[PDB]
């Protein structure tokens, strides 16, 4: 009687999870803002 | 010995006492897959 090393079942898929740490830029939220300025008084926002 | 006789305490009444003893004649048959323990299924470890 021989104990043969049967294969380990191969994982079929990958799952990744991780907290994004940095907050979302939310560029769309500021671009979707309905109170859009005129080119004379163009608004400026810095996404850093 | 007083007059050639010795003082001895001889039982006048008895019982049977039971005493259980366990003697180990066997142990779990541990089997180790040496390659799967050491390397699991990682080819670089199996090569080393
Ligand atoms: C022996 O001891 C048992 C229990 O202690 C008792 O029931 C019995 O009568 C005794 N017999 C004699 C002859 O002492």
């Amino acid at each position: 009687v021989y104990d043969l090393s049967g294969f380990t079942v191969k994982p079929v898929a990958t799952v990744h999870r991780r907290i994004p740490d940095l907050p979302d830029c939310d560029i769309d939220k500021w671009l979707n803002n309905f109170n859009v300025p005129s080119p004379l008084n163009w608004e400026r926002k810095i996404f850093s | 010995s007083v007059g050639g006789l010795y003082e001895i305490k001889i039982p006048t009444n008895f019982t049977i006492v039971g005493q259980e003893e366990f003697i180990q004649t066997n142990s779990p048959k541990v089997t180790i897959d040496c390659s799967l323990f050491v390397c699991s299924n990682y080819a670089a470890c199996h090569d080393l």
